[PDB]
């Protein structure tokens, strides 16, 4: 799985996701990545998610659109939302993963419980961050 | 105005890996979220910015998306993609596709030019075909790292 | 919390001026005799997962009703069928897409989520995993209605001949 | 589009959709129905939810999923949540249709916002309530 997020300088969000999906997968099974609010949502008012993970967890959770609602009604900020979503609510459905996310306030969070996610950010006019492992 | 990108998550080993092999990793991700920074620098939307930096991930061997697609228990290529713009809320989909070079590409023109969220299999790509996409064999996508990590995960 | 049951058989343009009372009492007399075989496996004590099985592969069954048997037309005069169905105790789902060859989408949809590591199959690929687990294979033809035929005709201009 | 919600005497919840799609459809074309959080969702902390409607906008609405995350999250009764998706989000989206959903306390909705949906619900042991038109 790839992803990308963005926030432009209009204030528009947007996501994308794509796959492969799964070494060795039964064929004609579909994971997270193609199913709006699993593996990929973007809303002006809120945020744009790209995942990568466990793809019957991340539906069964609708990871990307739950970091949405944790936001917009629970009132969690994004880092809390993706805390919440990435390290609790998908391992506790037998789930593993990260995603990608950034706020219409230009927060951007890149959570991940697993050994690494091939992971890359940066603000326009500014020097990206890269990463593989944890931290 | 940012850009993240993602090229998936997992199981890498420290071990499992030369300092050389990783930065094959950090070299392509660099000069993509490079090439999306600059896009969003100039003014272009968060919509072609993710189409664009997914697509090159797409191109990229490295990911496991597009070309170096993991193969399937058949041995086979399978690929699935999604795009939604939060300016519309309009989003589109393909699952299931073999034979489109660029599937976020294929997401873009449902979105656009679709009824529908999500199309699947033939009937995706019949659309994508019927407005200019050009058809691949799904060889292309094979690399001979995924092909070795499926008898891996067999064996 | 009692236990309780709710059915659909579909939402939209619903006028009164489009039916007789005897035409309504077709829809009523269906609608009660699927939501009355749900409230009594409930009241029997049985899940709550197999009563919305059961209701729904009985709605998929009334011809009166756009799932499974009396399924709408597609552009070329067949039947793709879509189901997915939900536990809200293991949070486990299933789902199938673009079936025309089971006669029970949300039967199908139970098999993936009792009987797979998945949430959703697509296709032949879908119709293979049934099959492969004693689901009946069955031409799209036994869901072809006169009355969505009709509606089809309505839809469009028909080709030169 | 068909759907059944149920809460049983054990207090677990579930939901479950089938559909032939739209008449003259595009073949391999996907609406809400089988998709978990648009045209299905249950959680036993929440809501069950089965959809009939405009597929395309049932997605991106994630119509089924919104019911739980407002009443999980933002404190909404059923009742104000299934008003606030059916009434207001849909059609602000150009969305028509309905769902019908029942909460963990056996609270029952059967919405729309069409002319008629097909619809019946009934506690167990009691006497069922069939509709075809509006109220
Ligand atoms: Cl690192
Ligand atoms: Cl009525
Ligand atoms: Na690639
Ligand atoms: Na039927």
């Amino acid at each position: 799985t790839v992803g990308a997020v963005a926030l432009d300088l209009d204030g528009n969000l947007a996501a994308a996701t794509s796959t492969g999906g799964m070494t060795n997968k039964l064929p004609s099974t579909v994971g997270s990545s193609p199913l709006v609010g699993a593996g990929c949502y973007a809303n002006n008012a809120s945020v744009a998610v790209s995942c990568t993970g466990t793809g019957e967890v991340f539906i069964r959770a609708l990871a990307a659109y739950d970091i949405a609602a944790l936001m917009d009604y629970g009132g969690l900020s994004l880092a809390e939302a993706c805390e919440r979503v990435v390290m609790e609510k998908l391992p506790a459905l037998g789930g593993s993963g990260g995603l990608i996310a950034i706020d219409h306030e230009g927060n951007v969070a890149l959570p991940f419980n697993t050994e690494g996610m091939y992971r890359a950010w940066g603000y326009a006019g500014d020097t990206p961050t890269t990463g593989i492992y944890r931290e | 105005a940012v850009i993240a990108i993602h090229g998936g998550a997992g199981a890498i080993s420290r071990a499992q890996m030369s300092l050389q092999q990783e930065l094959r990793y950090i070299e392509a991700l660099s000069a993509i979220v490079e090439t999306g920074q600059k896009m969003l620098e100039a003014g272009e939307s968060a919509l072609d910015v993710v189409t664009e930096a997914v697509r090159l991930l797409e191109e990229c061997p490295l990911f496991n998306a597009g070309i170096g697609a993991v193969f399937t228990r058949d041995e086979t290529h399978e690929l699935d993609a999604c795009v939604m713009d939060g300016n519309t809320l309009k989003a589109g989909a393909v699952a299931g596709v073999s034979h489109l070079r660029n599937p976020v590409l294929a997401a873009r023109l449902v979105m656009e030019q679709s009824p529908h969220v999500m199309m699947i299999g033939e009937g995706a790509e019949n659309f994508a075909f019927a407005r200019g996409m050009e058809r691949v064999s799904p060889e292309i996508f094979s690399t001979s790292l995924r092909y070795e990590q499926l008898l891996a995960a067999r064996k």
